[PDB]
């Protein structure tokens, strides 16, 4: 009902780590499940901060997290690899720079500049 | 979990406190603070040698139990469950919180500002839960039913050995 | 079920010779009231939540 | 020489991962495997 | 596998209420969970649209 | 079509840095 019928968000109950599909096989008085399931691998780890400061006021990732290889900073998904610049499209704004405990300093690239020319 | 993780002596987590939970290499066991005060409470015993009865010590002792539970607990701290999925990606508990925060569906923001108190609550509530216990003897009472009850079907067992089924006498010697 | 009433009722003398018996009827007393007493938690479990 | 030997059985592999609050580790290369389960449905009509 | 290895999307599985976290304890011939969860407080009487 | 809607202004972002 849940592996085979649909997506399963239970852990390790459809498959080892995050389940992604199942294949039901007859078997003799039993049932043998061909599970699939989804292990990130390739560990990479990296400086991080919980908010950013730009004009006083703090940013946060909204739906990824605030990572950078010591040049460049980018927010990307927590489960993946997908370094994007900090830009007001995926960031939200709430509160001061003063009340959040780490914050680093940085600026976010505002997407309009390039559409504000001519 | 197929390897023992660790946590690093910093235990920086920003004024989360794990000491109740983490293991205590103070106390001679290597089990956390809560578990000495779980097994003392818990603990018609070792007294059952006679009429051929005998007991298999656990495959996995309180030792290696405690070792699964610190490795466990390890997993969980750094890596969320990450490493309940995968290889294990330290995650800071104080973000970790924050990642948890979304699934519910709250903003990292509440967090990222109430901090100090939400980690202030998260101890005294995990910490509270040893004067509960050592206060209250009911906390523990699923398992000392179920070893009661199993101390008194053996004595039982034993006691019907004493019964001569209307036979002459109890005794097979004396018969 | 009284374990001594059904097997044996209000006469005296088979209920002095089922006492040759050891607890048998303590132990299905006992397993009866957990039985009884289980149907009320579950009862509890599923109704007051 | 081979023989048989009695030890204390090793709970697992030891893999103490190295925790900082200012650092995170961020997976780039997924893996997909395949697991196998198996469960008994039913029994023998015997009567 | 669940509360602790994961959040659970279940109700009233994981302690009482929304699941946070479940940190594992020992016990003999057991085991003993601190499930950690959400509760909110101090309602208000707002209004909506 | 909505049942019960209220009427209230709503802001633009955008509105203070529409000029070119
Ligand atoms: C974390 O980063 C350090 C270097 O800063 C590296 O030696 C280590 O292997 C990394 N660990 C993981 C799990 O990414
Ligand atoms: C992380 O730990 C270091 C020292 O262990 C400390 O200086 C730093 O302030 C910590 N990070 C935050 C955000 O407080
Ligand atoms: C909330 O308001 C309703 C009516 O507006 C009232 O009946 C109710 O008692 C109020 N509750 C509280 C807690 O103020
Ligand atoms: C809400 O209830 C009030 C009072 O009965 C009524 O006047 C109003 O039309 C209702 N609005 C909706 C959207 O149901």
């Amino acid at each position: 009902s849940e592996c085979v019928l649909g997506q399963s968000k239970r852990v390790d109950f459809c498959g080892k780590g995050y389940h992604l599909m199942s294949f039901p096989q007859s078997a003799p008085h039993g049932v043998v499940f061909l599970h699939v399931t989804y292990v990130p691998a390739q560990e990479k780890n990296f400086t991080t901060a919980p908010a950013i400061c730009h004009d006083g006021k703090a940013h946060f990732p909204r739906e990824g997290v605030f990572v950078s290889n010591g040049t460049h900073w980018f927010v990307t998904q927590r489960n993946f690899y997908e370094p994007q610049i900090i830009t007001t499209d995926n960031t939200f704004v709430s509160g001061n720079c003063d009340v959040v405990i780490g914050i680093v300093n940085n600026t976010v690239y505002d997407p309009l500049q390039p559409e504000l020319d001519s | 979990v197929k390897q023992i993780y660790k946590t690093p002596p910093i235990k920086d987590f920003g004024g989360f406190n794990f000491s109740q939970i983490l293991p205590d290499p103070s106390k001679p066991s290597k089990r956390s603070f809560i578990e000495d005060l779980l097994f003392n409470k818990v603990t018609l015993i070792c007294a059952q040698k006679f009429n051929g009865l005998t007991v298999l010590p656990p495959l996995l002792t309180d030792e290696m139990i405690a070792q699964y539970t610190s490795a466990l607990l390890a997993g969980t701290i750094t890596s969320g469950w990450t490493f309940g999925a995968g290889a294990a990606l330290q995650i800071p508990f104080a973000m970790q919180m924050a990642y948890r925060f979304n699934g519910i569906g709250v903003t990292q923001n509440v967090l990222y500002e109430n901090q100090k108190l939400i980690a202030n609550q998260f101890n005294s509530a995990i910490g509270k839960i040893q004067d509960s216990l050592s206060s209250t003897a009911s906390a523990l009472g699923k398992l000392q039913d179920v070893v009661n009850q199993n101390a008194q079907a053996l004595n039982t067992l034993v006691k019907q050995l004493s019964s001569n089924f209307g036979a002459i006498s109890s005794v097979l010697n004396d018969i | 079920v009284d374990c001594t009433m059904y097997i044996c009722g209000d006469s005296t003398e088979c209920s002095n010779l089922l006492l040759q018996y050891g607890s048998f009827c303590t132990q299905l007393n006992r397993a009866l009231t957990g039985i009884a007493v289980e149907q009320d938690k579950n009862t509890q479990e599923v109704f007051a939540q | 020489s081979q023989s048989i030997i009695a030890y204390t059985m090793s709970l697992g592999a030891e893999n103490s991962v190295a925790y900082s609050n200012n650092s995170i580790a961020i997976p780039t290369n997924f893996t997909i495997s395949v697991t196998t389960e198996i469960l008994p449905v039913s029994m023998t009509k015997t009567s």
